[PDB]
RNA sequence: AUGAUGUCAUACUUAUCCUGUCCCUUUUUUUUCC
């Protein structure tokens, strides 16, 4: 019930938060959003609005280490992910897309 | 024709652009100008929908009327921690205003706009009631004059200015009290 | 006008050649009984029954014949319904000589699957193995054959509904939703079914989905238009596995496009009454007003003569489902269009002379109108009547039966009015009381029974004690439909103020309690309540003391229902006559009776509280 | 006072039993009356006449003993001089004299 | 299919069976199991779309 | 009923209670509730417990906000309103929006409530509704035309006509809009104030805009003047302006010019 | 409103709105006993002939339509 | 979906249920109970006999009129017995 | 310097809603025997 699509207003509302209140105080940012909770924000930082984290295309040593290591350890985008330095979810995308585009 | 249209009519400066596109200009023009009735209000042709926040911005929020402000309430009405609210369940406290019900049947009996010729539009708030023989006091100040202003005294020697055509200022051919020195 | 006799030969033998559908001549005829009004109306109506091309050709030809004779002084549908019941007689006759199972043709084949799809053969020869196959259907089942699997290490492919979101699809929807399931997407019509699958965000999603899905399918109905709405709609509506809400959402998508499309759905009225009616006949209360609500807004958005023209094959129709819900049809459009404009088709209905299943469908239109308009009938009344009463002498039964029916319809809403409209009606009817067997006997009995109110005392005086006999005797009969129509008989006949107390505290109640007051009715609803109200009339009568000091020990019964209606009617007679009549030892065993019942509660409810 | 608001014109029956009631145009109503269970005057519910586009001269009660009642409405109809452009219906258009009939049994009032 | 996810979902809320007023994860819980009784086959097909796909 | 076997301390206590009772999800808890606030208010009196119901947040659009609304009103009643005006007036000043719109609400029920003691207080609310009516958002105007309205019925034939007609200088724009609850709200506006002012002055408003080129106006205006229609359709005849007649019809009615 | 005459609307003509506010003018003239009682006065008829000729002129005013 | 009926108003009073029971019927409020509310027996009867006006439940009193509708007069008009509009029941 | 098209999003309105409600769907080849 809780659950659904994140917006814009959320998101940039807990840029705010996470800016003003710090990283590892999660219950406090929840408090402020509505319909959503603290793990859902904790894991929505990490996985996506985080400034660390690289949105751009592969280059081309991105893909060799990427089919590489994920020949290396089938299945495991948790371990491979830190490698290459992308998201889990983000790596995992651009495999089926070399997979769909290689064929 | 909208030209000869305009020789039918006693005031008709009352058609307009559309005017000449009524399905009853015959008529149209006849009851526009009848003798008390008051014009549409001009908002449409301008699709801005009435309204936009540009002047609105600059307003004040509200100001009371004079026999409200004398009575006192202002001052009482003016903050509380949640534990204090709390609080102000358990403890509570009576009586914080204790107005005066003399004061509040006095006042409105004791002591207690415009004519049907106006009708409102959007922008229009103070201009038409600024003008050639009209200004506000302040402007008097930095003026200093005590109680014509004195351009007005040009206004003897270098003419009726072009932009105003129908002038009148006081003691030249406008033969004026207070403010307004000219009409 | 004797050349409108003759005349009616004329046109018979014209209208005949453009064979022999009795409703549309009658329907023509009908114009007659306003003579020198009739007027162009007659054009526009049977435009829609015949070809509106001959359409001119005839009216024309008899407005000239008419005018100069005073001064010297659809069917290719009903094509159908003919070949369905001669197919009928053939199949039903052969076995008489000797179903859905039946050999099918290649046209047949093609009449059900939709566009665009190919007819194979692989080979000849598996052909011939399909055709050696029903033989080898025994055959090869009495053969060798197994199977077997092998361990062997390992592409899965499938298809949700993917674009964004699209609220998920039920296992058997597919059917219908697959076309939205293949993503080939951008390139006219089949661009406008596709978009239209906003029905599926109509059907299954969110609420929100729902709402915003509703709103924007309306704003395109004069885009889209009739004709492809219907077309993915109805079979949804038509769906084996259809839910409730489901269900209800359809109609309130159906209604709100109908509040647009006017002259728009002309074609499609039948395709549309053919989902709908079965909303007419439903245990849901909700539904049926909600089905007769747009079929209202059908009727009404379309034209009179497009639902006369429509709606006239199911009148024959074999099955009489169709019939009967098709009454309630006419019914509601009656309701819409008013009675007068639909007076002489009815009046011509009624008068065929081709079967009998076509006047009872008319009848039972007559009494549905009864039941629909209910108090407003009273201006047509007499039209009405006039109608009706010819059918209280057929040689059938059925058409009898339902007749006597419908004048109770009628007088039942004709409460104290229009007695002398019945007028010509009773003579028959007290004569048939005598001689009548079964159903259409208690009919009869209803009929009279909503009579009776409206006469005069004195008539009313002699007529009501020749009735009163056979309602004695015929207390005792199994038929619950029998105890149903004697039962509010009673209270009528036996509530008039011209009856005496005594002759009913002798005569009635002594049989009435015995058989009345049993186990078998108080379980049933309707039974409960009429034997209710017709108890409490009988002590608004006989008095008080009487009916209670006898239904007192009953509540004491074991069973609850049972004590649940004495406590009731015990309520409501102490509520009307007052309890000052009661005597003393009768009001011990109430009080007591009171506690005692009150004691054993099995529900919750207000009877035994506010009793 | 009012175009198609009754009170205007006023008839009753010599008998007593309906009074009608009329405006200028569009409304004729009709409430019954009858004596209580004690003799005293008990009025019925209304009924209505209605027919469009029809002036009323004058409404007078009709004698009829102990019948259905009738009326004797003066009426003319406009709806032919506003759709005659030429002028013609001003002319050659007669107003029509009708007796309206009360009836008790079907309880309302036909033309 | 049936069988095995009606299974498995009382599995599931017996280990609540007790239930105190929880907390708010456990109510998402209760609440999602409780949404997988009344359409299941919306349940079934998203478990295979899971199982076909997320990795993560 | 009794009221006084209880001390305020413990009734106050209630009202602090009875203010969260408005989540009630049925009406005729809502009903009863705001009846007691009433009761107790006069068990009390008025500025406490206004001032208590002006505390509230507004945080949730009905369900219920407009109850405490009701509450201000009969409170308003219950002792006399002569006393509790320049309180909330006063309280319109918040730039909290939604509690703005809140009081005038409160302005509305209340002259509804009022009825005849308008005749004072009309003046008192005259330049606010000014500055509400003028518009900073939609539910201003049609908040705000509604007490127009009910202020309209109430006064009526007292003499206070003036200041209505300045108001109604005010209400005229706003005839402009598809809104459906403004715009129907802006109907029973100018229907109150057809009934206050007279059909004449607002004919003098509504002649011009029947026959004007534009399909909206006409429209409009012809639906207003149509209102104005019904109602009072025998007392229009006098304010028909003279219309001068054309060649094949003869427009001036010549009854009225008959001089003795 | 439709069913309640002197309803207008946009597409209203001149012809029909000032036939109306006659006829009703009319109605008037029947209704009020006096300004009847004045008309009287003014051109001398009787009251009868009065309300006859306004009778008469119901249906015509303005004379035929365009 | 759910609109007025609008038949003749005749002489037979109106008939709210609990729920209805202290609404003016066409301003919607609960101000001012001053005039009587009449309905035609098309409308009421029989089953309607003491139902109510809107919902269709046994009426428990009569409505009562505001002031503010009665100024406008709009009570005047056809018998306010709203009809859902599919039938009355 | 606010046009059109988008299933982004949030506020807001209506003393609307949330408890009312089952009552004429009873449809078949007439068929209850001193
Ligand atoms: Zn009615
Ligand atoms: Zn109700
Ligand atoms: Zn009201």
């Amino acid at each position: 019930i809780k659950g659904g699509v994140w917006r814009n207003t959320e998101d940039e509302i807990l840029k705010a938060a996470v800016m003003k209140y710090g990283k590892n105080q999660w219950s406090r940012i929840a408090s402020l959003l509505h319909r959503k909770s603290a793990k859902q924000c904790k894991a929505r930082w990490y996985e996506w609005l985080d400034p660390s984290i690289k949105k751009t295309e592969w280059s081309r040593e991105e893909e060799e280490k990427l089919l590489h290591l994920a020949k290396l350890m089938p299945t495991q985008w948790r371990t491979i992910a830190p490698i290459i330095g992308r998201t889990a979810a983000q790596c995992l995308e651009h495999y089926e897309f070399l997979l769909d585009k290689a064929a | 024709t909208v030209a000869e249209l305009k020789q039918l009519v006693a005031r008709p400066d009352v058609v307009e652009m559309h005017d000449v596109t009524a399905q009853d200009p015959k008529l149209l023009v006849h009851l526009k100008a009848t003798r008390n009735s008051v014009p549409v209000p001009r908002h449409w042709c301008f699709k801005r929908k009435y309204l936009q926040g540009k002047r609105g911005i600059e307003k004040p929020p509200f100001e009371l009327p004079d026999f409200i402000k004398r009575t006192g309430i202002q001052e009482m009405r003016e903050q509380k921690t949640m534990k204090s609210k709390m609080r102000e369940k358990v403890r509570p406290k009576m009586g914080k205003i204790d107005i005066d019900y003399q004061k509040l049947h006095d006042a409105f009996f004791k002591w207690q706009l415009t004519i049907h010729g106006d009708l409102y539009y959007e922008g229009k708030e103070f201009e038409t009631r600024k003008k050639p023989g009209d200004l506000s006091d302040e402007l008097r100040i930095s003026l200093g004059m005590p109680v014509p202003p004195p351009w007005l005294i040009a206004m003897q020697r270098y003419g009726p200015p072009p932009s105003y055509p129908n002038l009148k200022i006081p003691g030249l051919n406008s033969p004026l009290y207070g403010d307004v020195f000219g009409t | 006008a004797e050349k409108a006799k003759a005349g009616e030969l004329k046109v018979v033998n014209g209208a005949a050649a453009s064979d022999q559908t009795p409703g549309a001549t009658p329907k023509k005829l009908s114009s007659w009984d306003q003579a020198e009004t009739p007027g162009h109306t007659p054009s526009l109506r049977w435009d829609e029954t015949p070809g509106r091309a001959k359409g001119s050709e005839t009216p024309g030809a008899t407005p000239g014949s008419k005018i100069w004779d005073p001064t010297p002084s659809a069917e290719t549908p009903r094509t159908d319904r003919g070949g369905d019941s001669i197919g009928e007689t053939p199949t039903p006759g052969a076995s008489k000589r000797k179903e859905r199972n039946r050999p099918l043709s290649d046209e047949e084949l093609d009449a059900m699957f939709p566009e665009g799809y190919k007819v194979l053969p692989p080979p000849a020869g598996y052909v011939p193995i399909r055709t050696p196959a029903r033989k080898l259907t025994a055959t090869p089942t009495p053969l060798g054959g197994m199977t077997g699997f092998h361990m062997q290490t390992e592409m899965k492919s499938v298809n949700d509904q993917p674009s964004g979101n699209l609220p998920f699809l039920k296992p058997d929807d597919i059917q219908y939703f697959d076309k939205l399931l293949v993503d080939v997407d951008e390139s006219e019509e089949q661009k406008e079914r596709k978009i239209m699958k906003l029905l599926l965000k109509i059907k299954n999603g969110t609420p929100p989905m729902r709402k915003a899905a509703l709103r924007q399918i309306t704003d395109k109905a004069r885009e889209f238009g009739a004709g492809p709405l219907f077309n993915q709609i109805l079979p949804l509506l038509m769906s084996p596995t259809l839910e409730d809400q489901e269900r209800h959402l359809l109609v309130k998508v159906i209604d709100r496009i109908l509040y647009k499309l006017d002259d728009l759905v002309r074609p499609y009225v039948h395709k549309i009454l053919v989902v709908i009616e079965p909303l007419l006949i439903d245990e849901d209360y909700y539904a049926r007003v909600e089905g007769r609500e747009i079929i209202s807004n059908l009727a009404k958005a379309a034209g009179l003569a497009t639902m006369i023209s429509t709606m006239r094959p199911d009148i024959d129709n074999m099955d009489e489902y169709v019939r009967n819900t098709t009454a309630r049809a006419f019914a509601v459009v009656a309701s819409a269009l008013g009675i007068p404009s639909l007076l002489p088709f009815l009046k011509a209905v009624c008068k065929s002379k081709k079967s009998w299943q076509a006047r009872h469908t008319g009848i039972k239109i007559v009494q549905q109108i009864a039941i629909l308009m209910g108090c407003a009938i009273l201006p047509h009344l007499r039209s009405l009547v006039e109608i009706i009463e010819h059918g209280l002498v057929d040689e059938q039964q059925k058409v009898r039966t339902i007749s006597a029916l419908a004048i109770a319809a009628l007088a039942e809403a004709a409460t104290p009015y229009g007695i002398e409209s019945f007028d010509s009606v009773l003579k028959p009817l007290w004569k048939g009381i005598r001689q009548h067997r079964g159903k259409g006997l208690a009919a009869f009995l209803k009929a009279i029974g909503y009579l009776i109110p409206l006469m005069d005392a004195e008539y009313a005086n002699y007529y009501t004690r020749e009735v009163m006999l056979i309602l004695i005797r015929e207390f005792q009969s199994p038929d619950e439909e029998m105890k149903k129509i004697v039962l509010k008989v009673v209270k009528q006949c036996c509530g008039t103020d011209g009856v005496e107390a005594n002759y009913i505290k002798t005569e009635i109640l002594p049989p009435f309690f015995k058989h009345f007051w049993q186990h078998r009715m108080a379980l049933d609803r309707r039974n409960y309540r009429q034997l209710v109200d017709t108890t409490v009339e009988l002590a608004n009568k006989v008095g008080a003391a009487e009916i209670i000091s006898r239904i007192v020990d009953d509540l004491k019964d074991e069973a609850e229902q049972y004590r649940k209606m004495v406590m009731e009617t015990i309520e409501k007679i102490m509520g009307n006559l007052g309890a000052a009549d009661i005597d003393h030892k009768l009001e011990e065993q109430l009080i007591d009776g009171i506690l005692y019942a009150f004691q054993e509660q099995t529900t919750e409810d207000s009877v035994m509280l506010n009793g | 006072c009012r175009r198609i608001v009754p009170g205007q014109f006023l008839a009753v029956d010599p008998k007593g039993r309906a009074v009608m009631i009329s405006a200028i145009e569009k409304q004729k109503l009709v409430y019954i009356l009858n004596r209580d269970a004690a003799a005293r005057l008990t009025i019925s519910s209304p009924l209505e006449a209605h027919k469009a586009n029809t002036l009323v001269y004058h409404v007078v009660g009709v004698d009829v003993g102990f019948e259905n009642p009738m009326f004797a409405c003066l009426e003319m109809d406009y709806e032919e001089a506003d759709n005659d452009p030429t002028g013609e219906a001003a002319a050659n258009t007669q107003q029509t004299l009708t007796f309206y009939e009360l009836d008790l049994g079907l309880n309302h009032v036909v033309r | 299919d049936t069988k095995l996810l009606i299974l498995a979902l009382e599995r599931l809320k017996e280990a609540y069976s007790v239930k105190s007023r929880l907390n708010q994860s456990q109510r998402e819980e209760l609440g999602l199991i409780e949404q997988a009784y009344d359409n299941p086959h919306e349940a079934l097909s998203r478990i295979k779309r899971h199982l076909l796909t997320q990795r993560a | 009923r009794g009221a006084e076997y209880v001390s305020a301390r413990e009734w106050m206590r209630i009202c602090f209670e009875l203010l969260e009772l408005l989540k009630a999800h049925k009406k005729a808890i809502r009903r009863a509730t705001v009846n007691t606030f009433g009761y107790i208010a006069k068990a009390i009196g008025p500025h406490d417990v206004l001032a208590t119901l002006l505390n509230n947040l507004k945080v949730q659009e009905r369900q219920n906000r407009v109850c405490t609304t009701v509450a201000i009103a009969i409170v308003a009643e219950t002792c006399s309103p002569f006393t509790v005006l320049p309180a909330l007036m006063n309280e319109y000043r918040v730039p909290e929006l939604n509690v703005q719109n809140g009081v005038l609400k409160s302005l509305s029920f209340l002259f509804e409530y009022i009825g005849e003691m308008g005749k004072d207080y009309i003046y008192a609310v005259t330049p606010l509704l000014e500055d509400a009516l003028m518009d900073r958002d939609l539910v201003h105007r049609q908040t705000a035309s509604a007490v127009v309205q009910h202020m309209s019925l109430g006064v009526y034939g007292f003499g206070c006509e003036d200041s209505l007609n300045h108001l109604l200088n005010y209400v005229w724009p706003n005839v402009f809009e598809t809104s459906p609850h403004v715009i129907q709200a802006v109907m029973g506006a100018l229907e109150g104030l057809r009934v206050a002012i007279g059909p004449c002055r607002m004919l003098q408003y509504c002649l011009q805009g029947l026959f004007h080129p534009a399909r909206k106006v006409r429209d409009v205006y012809w639906k207003i003047y149509n209102s104005i229609y019904i109602g009072s359709q025998d007392a229009l005849i006098a304010h028909y302006p003279r219309i001068y007649n054309d060649d094949k019809n003869t427009y001036i009615r010549y009854e009225l010019d008959y001089i003795l | 409103q439709s069913k309640y005459i002197g309803t207008g609307h946009a597409d209203t003509t001149k012809w029909e709105w000032l036939v109306n506010q006659h006829r009703d003018s009319y109605c008037s003239y029947m209704g009020h006993f006096d300004l009847l009682n004045y008309f009287a006065i003014a051109e001398n008829e009787s009251k009868a002939r009065v309300r006859f000729n306004l009778m008469e002129k119901m249906l015509q005013p303005c004379g035929p339509p365009a | 979906d759910l609109i007025f009926c609008r038949k003749q108003a005749g002489v037979a009073i109106g008939r709210l249920c609990e729920k209805c029971d202290g609404k003016c019927v066409i301003c919607d409020s609960y101000v001012r109970p001053c005039t009587l509310v009449r309905i035609c027996d098309e409308c009421n009867y029989g089953s309607y006999q003491g139902r109510c006006v809107i919902c269709g439940g046994p009426g428990v009193s009569d409505a009562y009129y505001c002031k503010e509708c009665t100024i406008q007069e709009k009570d005047r008009d056809g018998c306010p017995k709203i009809v859902n509009l599919g039938s009355s029941k």
